[PDB]
């Protein structure tokens, strides 16, 4: 149940609340009163989940789907069948979430580390949030947040997004996808880099971070270094997720129109908007 | 059809990967053992890989994990109940005795080097040509605690080298000593330096170094692990 | 607050570093560029040198080739007007032969035969490209893991414009050198093969794609919140794990249960990132060769 090295880390303190009281773990698993909080919120959603399969009339985990209420119950309560439970479910996935990250900050306290995890994690979690409370509540209706389902959350990804022509035409959809892809590259670069170092020709001995230093100004005339890499990982992980929230606030509330048109006010400026020939003229 | 094909071979291929990558992640910590440091019944469902042996430059000699576990140091905490889970408390005081957020490892008590032989790491009078580039120059700056209390000035940055970096301030005590501060752990002000993980009571604990113009892996780690463990053990004395 | 460690507080700079010498030819070398203060805050201040070599001139001259290529196309279809270059910048869009020329080379040049040409210089670029990132680590003796997860991403790329169209009997099957003509180009594509979203390729892709900024940012902020006791010496931890190292594997084992040593995250890293073009360019191959319609192939399987 410990590593070899474990022991003189699992000390007293650093928990939020509560205390002593949860301060133990469970095998491998640090608990705290957030980790009874998440235990709590996570059974209660899955049991909902059970339950709405019931009344649907499906085990199948691909058909199963937990549907927001339709549009004519705006931002009211709706029935548990037609909406409520979608609704209760939403509360217990936040509960959850939140308590995860919160039994996070517990763990960095004890462990005497920063908090960058649990700051990371509340990035993806204001994504959710987007999605399911910001739009919605801005819109007007639960009823534009997604379903609960395998792939009945792709058919809202696909429908929504053809509501507003190709959804590639949005701005901030381009930058987010940006990041996304640098983010991937860097990744493999980062990994690639290290095992290179690390586990050398056949034979050699162990490089150094000079040598990672060289092989990229070598490659490419520049090195961020091993502090900057690290950095920039994170930077470019939140950013995408920070453009991909921006890129769906913004769309059903400030811009509900085709997002092909909208790179109209660029083609009419009046400087060129005359200028025959080309593709607009 | 091939497409069928192509996508169970695929994960058949994964799961395989997946395996591999859990047992690489194995190669340190492993075998688990009882809080009595026994080993435990339970190991989990991966094997412990082969031994894989890393040559290590500058005639440090080999690496082989896994191998030998063994923390070679003493650890000062006792059970605080009759089962399984429960924290360890602390016998004497954790900020000395190393356990807790104040831990250390003791690794190699030698300096790293950079890819030439040389220390990696050197106080900034012993590196040629090296200087404050942009940012406030902390040297000759007052250092205050967690109790508001000035418990030293900066004499001098310790810089790594080959990445160009400052790593350490060192710092002068009233008595004239010096101790190292990680950089990581302090926020440079115009007209200071603060340090909100330790009191200006706690500065005089801070390990000492062997030699003035070297630190070693062993003694970074016992700094480090000081340092940090004053968010946990300074708390009492911290105000704001 | 606490410092995050995000930007540097002080920057420091000695001596132009050269860097490590081992086999490479410092002939090649070029001589260092100069620092610059504002990426010093965040990175390494340094700028150069670089390596030039052989297989670099190549690939930057075809590099730079095919980049023209596309641009005097573009110059042209804007009637050589700058006004009109800049308005329409994202519209324009250089082409691929029509389905009549097949895989033939004699398309006329507004045709089809310019993107022909453009291509040949974006292939030998990025194949020599490729040699270099190989040689350079060659001549460092170091491992080529760089090379070959490079060689995951040149997979994708040459499903897209080479294997696919070679085997569908067409050019016209490639993808055009535009902005926005190669967002029409993807959206088209998913329509033709009935909804990419049923193709299991691609959803691995996804996952792959979401899991990469999942674990860059679990990765960097880790390294970052152990960096008060030199976490991101990584070769060092590695060689001689310190508790930098210990308390990152706690940090994971107590959270989730994950197994997590320093040289171990970094195989997850490489893994995680090489899958996502690996997936997405079977995904791609099969699509209109084996696999007309998604939709289709799902309900049945086959
Ligand atoms: C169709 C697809 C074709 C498309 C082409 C795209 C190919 C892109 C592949 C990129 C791979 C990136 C890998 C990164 C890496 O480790 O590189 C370093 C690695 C070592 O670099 P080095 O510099 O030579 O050595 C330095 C050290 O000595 C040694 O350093 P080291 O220790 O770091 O390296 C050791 C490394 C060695 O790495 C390898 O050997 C690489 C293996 C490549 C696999 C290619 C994947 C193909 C995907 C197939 C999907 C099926 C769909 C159909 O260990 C592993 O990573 C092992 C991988 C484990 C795979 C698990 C396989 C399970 C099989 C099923 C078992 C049954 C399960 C039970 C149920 O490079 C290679 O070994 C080269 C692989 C090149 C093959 C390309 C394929 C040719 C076509
Ligand atoms: C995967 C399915 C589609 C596809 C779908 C999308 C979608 C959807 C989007 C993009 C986006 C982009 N794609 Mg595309 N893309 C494909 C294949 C490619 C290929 C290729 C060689 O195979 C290239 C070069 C590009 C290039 C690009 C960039 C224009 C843009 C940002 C990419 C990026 O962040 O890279 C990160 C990598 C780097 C660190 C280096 C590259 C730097 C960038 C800026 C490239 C500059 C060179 C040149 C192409 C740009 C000319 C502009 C100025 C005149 C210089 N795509 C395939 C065909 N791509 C986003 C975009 O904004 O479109 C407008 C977007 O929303
Ligand atoms: C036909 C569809 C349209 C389209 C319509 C949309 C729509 C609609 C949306 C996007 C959104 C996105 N699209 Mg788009 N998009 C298209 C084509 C593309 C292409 C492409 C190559 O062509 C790409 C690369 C993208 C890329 C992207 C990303 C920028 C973004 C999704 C990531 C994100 O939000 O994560 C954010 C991450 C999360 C929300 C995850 C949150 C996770 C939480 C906090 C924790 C979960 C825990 C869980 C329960 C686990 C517990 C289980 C354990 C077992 C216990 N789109 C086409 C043109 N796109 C989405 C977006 O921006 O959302 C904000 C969005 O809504
Ligand atoms: C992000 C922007 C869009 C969106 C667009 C897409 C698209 C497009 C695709 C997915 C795909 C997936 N999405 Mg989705 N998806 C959204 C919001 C979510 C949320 C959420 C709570 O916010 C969740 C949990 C998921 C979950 C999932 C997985 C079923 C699947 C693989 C994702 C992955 O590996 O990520 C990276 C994370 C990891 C690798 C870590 C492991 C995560 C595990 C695998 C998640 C399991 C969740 C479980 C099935 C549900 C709850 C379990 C119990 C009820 C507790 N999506 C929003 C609406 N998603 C792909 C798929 O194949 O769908 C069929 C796909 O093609
Ligand atoms: C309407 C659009 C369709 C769709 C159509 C497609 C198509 C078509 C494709 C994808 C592909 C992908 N899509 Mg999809 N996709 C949709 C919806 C989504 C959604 C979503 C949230 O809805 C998401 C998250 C995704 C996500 C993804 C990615 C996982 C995947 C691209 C991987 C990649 O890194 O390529 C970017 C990386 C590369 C292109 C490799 C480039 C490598 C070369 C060597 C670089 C050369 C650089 C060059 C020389 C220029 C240098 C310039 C610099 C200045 C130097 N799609 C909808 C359903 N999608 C691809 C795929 O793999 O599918 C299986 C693809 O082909
Ligand atoms: C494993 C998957 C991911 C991945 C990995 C990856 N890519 C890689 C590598 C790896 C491991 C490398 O080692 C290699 C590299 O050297 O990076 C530093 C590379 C690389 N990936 C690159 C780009 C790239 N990778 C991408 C994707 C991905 N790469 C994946 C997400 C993408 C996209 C579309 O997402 C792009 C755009 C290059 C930076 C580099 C390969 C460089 C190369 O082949 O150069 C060949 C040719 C030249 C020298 C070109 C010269 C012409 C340009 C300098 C100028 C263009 C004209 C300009 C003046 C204006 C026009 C430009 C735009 C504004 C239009
Ligand atoms: C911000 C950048 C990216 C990011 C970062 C990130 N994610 C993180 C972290 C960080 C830094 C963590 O520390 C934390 C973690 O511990 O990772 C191991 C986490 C994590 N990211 C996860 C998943 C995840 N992250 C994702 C995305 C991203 N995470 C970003 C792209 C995605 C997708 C879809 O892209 C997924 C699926 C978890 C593995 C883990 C958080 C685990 C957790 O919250 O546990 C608490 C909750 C439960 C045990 C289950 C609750 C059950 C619910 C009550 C009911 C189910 C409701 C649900 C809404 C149904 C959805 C069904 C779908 C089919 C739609
Ligand atoms: C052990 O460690 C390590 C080191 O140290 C020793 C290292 O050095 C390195 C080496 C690393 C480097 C040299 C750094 C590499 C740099 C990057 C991977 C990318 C950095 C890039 C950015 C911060 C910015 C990217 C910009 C984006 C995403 C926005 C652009 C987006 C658009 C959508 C365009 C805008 C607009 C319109 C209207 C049309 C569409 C868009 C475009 C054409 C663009 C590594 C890997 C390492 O591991
Ligand atoms: C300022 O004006 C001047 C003229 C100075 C300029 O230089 C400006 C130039 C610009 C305006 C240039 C703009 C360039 C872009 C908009 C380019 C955009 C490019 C993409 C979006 C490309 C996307 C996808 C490309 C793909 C997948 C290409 C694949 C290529 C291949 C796999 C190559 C296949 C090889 C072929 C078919 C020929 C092979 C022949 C043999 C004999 C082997
Ligand atoms: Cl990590
Ligand atoms: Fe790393």
């Amino acid at each position: 149940a410990l590593l070899s090295f474990e022991r003189k880390y699992r000390v007293p303190g650093g928990t939020l609340v509560g205390g002593n009281l949860f301060d133990f773990w469970v095998g491998p698993f640090y608990v705290g009163f957030f980790g009874v909080a998440t235990f709590f919120f996570a059974a209660l959603g899955i049991i909902l989940i059970a339950w709405s399969a019931v009344l649907q009339g499906t085990w199948n985990p691909q058909l199963i789907s937990v549907y927001p209420p339709a549009l004519e119950y705006g931002l009211g309560g709706a029935p548990l069948a037609k909406g409520g439970l979608w609704q209760i479910i939403t509360i217990c996935a936040t509960g959850a979430f939140v308590s995860w990250a919160l039994r996070e900050v517990e763990i960095c306290r004890k462990l005497g580390i920063g908090y960058h995890i649990p700051f990371a994690f509340a990035f993806a979690i204001l994504a959710y949030l987007t999605l399911v409370l910001f739009r919605p509540v801005m819109m007007g209706a639960w009823g534009y947040a997604f379903p609960y389902g395998i792939w009945t959350h792709l058919d809202w990804v696909s429908n929504t997004g053809y509501t507003y022509g190709n959804f590639h035409y949005n701005p901030a959809h381009m930058i987010a996808i940006s990041f996304f892809f640098t983010n991937a590259l860097a990744l493999a670069l980062h990994g690639a880099l290290v095992l290179s170092a690390a586990n050398p020709e056949k034979g050699k001995e162990m490089r150094t971070p000079d040598h990672e230093d060289t092989f990229f100004r070598d490659l490419v005339g520049y090195s961020i270094g091993t502090l900057g890499i690290h950095r920039l990982g994170l930077l470019l992980s939140l950013s995408a997720v920070f453009f991909s929230a921006l890129c769906m606030i913004i769309t059903g509330t400030i811009w509900f129109d085709q997002w092909v048109d909208w790179w109209q006010w660029w083609v009419k400026l009046p400087w060129w908007a005359n200028i025959p020939g080309g593709i607009n003229g | 059809d091939l497409a069928s094909l192509a996508i169970y071979s695929f994960w058949i291929f994964l799961a395989g990967l997946i395996y591999y990558l859990q047992t690489e992640n194995m190669r340190e910590g492993y075998p688990l053992e009882n809080e009595d440091g026994t080993p435990a019944a339970n190991q989990g469902p991966f094997p412990l890989p082969k031994p894989k042996t890393f040559i290590l430059p500058h005639g440090r000699g080999t690496l082989t994990v896994p191998g030998p576990e063994s923390e070679d140091r003493p650890i000062a905490l006792a059970r605080t109940a009759v089962s399984e889970g429960f924290p360890h408390a602390p016998t004497g005081d954790p900020m000395k005795d190393g356990v807790g957020p104040a831990s250390w490892v003791a690794r190699r008590d030698l300096p790293e080097l950079d890819g030439h032989g040389h220390n990696k790491i050197k106080p900034m009078k012993a590196a040629a040509g090296f200087h404050v580039s942009a940012g406030k120059n902390p040297i000759g700056l007052p250092v205050r605690g967690c109790d508001l209390e000035i418990a030293g000035k900066v004499v001098d940055i310790w810089v790594d080298i080959p990445e160009q970096m400052a790593r350490f301030l060192e710092v002068e005590l009233k008595d004239g000593s010096t101790r190292l501060l990680p950089m990581q752990m302090v926020k440079v002000q115009s007209n200071r330096v603060h340090v909100n993980a330790l009191s200006s009571d706690l500065f005089a604990g801070i390990p000492t170094i062997k030699s003035p113009t070297e630190v070693t892996l062993l003694e970074e780690d016992k700094i480090c692990g000081y340092v940090a463990g004053g968010l946990m053990y300074a708390a009492p004395k911290r105000k704001s | 607050a606490e410092y995050q460690n995000i930007f540097s507080q002080v920057q420091v700079r000695g001596p132009a570093d050269l860097g490590m010498t081992e086999d490479v030819n410092l002939a090649n070398r070029s001589g260092v560029g100069p620092f610059s203060t504002l990426l010093g805050w965040f990175g390494n201040a340094q700028l150069g040198p670089i390596y030039l070599g052989s297989l670099g001139v190549l690939s930057l001259f075809s590099g730079l080739m095919w980049f023209f290529t596309i641009g005097i196309w573009f110059w042209y279809q804007a009637g050589w007007n700058p006004a009109v270059f800049l308005r329409d910048l994202f519209f324009f869009s250089l082409e691929p032969p029509a389905p009549e020329y097949g895989l033939s080379f004699a398309a006329p040049l507004k045709e089809g035969g310019l993107w022909l040409i453009a291509s040949f210089f974006m292939f030998v670029a990025v194949w020599s490209w490729w040699g270099r990132t190989y040689l350079r680590a060659q001549a460092l003796g170091m491992g080529k893991h760089t090379a070959w997860a490079f060689l995951s991403a040149i997979w994708l790329w040459m499903v897209l414009g080479f294997i696919r169209p070679i085997l569908m009997g067409s050019w016209s099957e490639a993808v055009p050198y535009g902005i926005f003509s190669h967002l029409d180009w993807t959206n088209n594509f998913s329509l033709v093969h009935g909804n990419l979203f049923y193709n299991p390729f691609h959803g691995l892709s996804i996952a792959f794609l979401y899991g990469s900024a999942l674990l860059f940012a679990m990765h960097g902020a880790t390294i970052l919140a152990v960096s008060r006791f030199g976490g991101e010496r990584e070769l060092e931890q590695i060689a001689d794990r310190g508790t930098a190292a210990e308390r990152a594997a706690l940090f994971w084992r107590w959270t989730m249960g994950f197994n997590w040593t320093m040289e171990g995250i970094h195989r997850w890293a490489i893994w995680m990132a090489v899958l996502v073009t690996l997936t997405g360019g079977i995904g791609i191959l099969l699509s209109g060769t084996v696999v007309d319609n998604w939709y289709v192939w799902g309900q049945n399987h086959g």
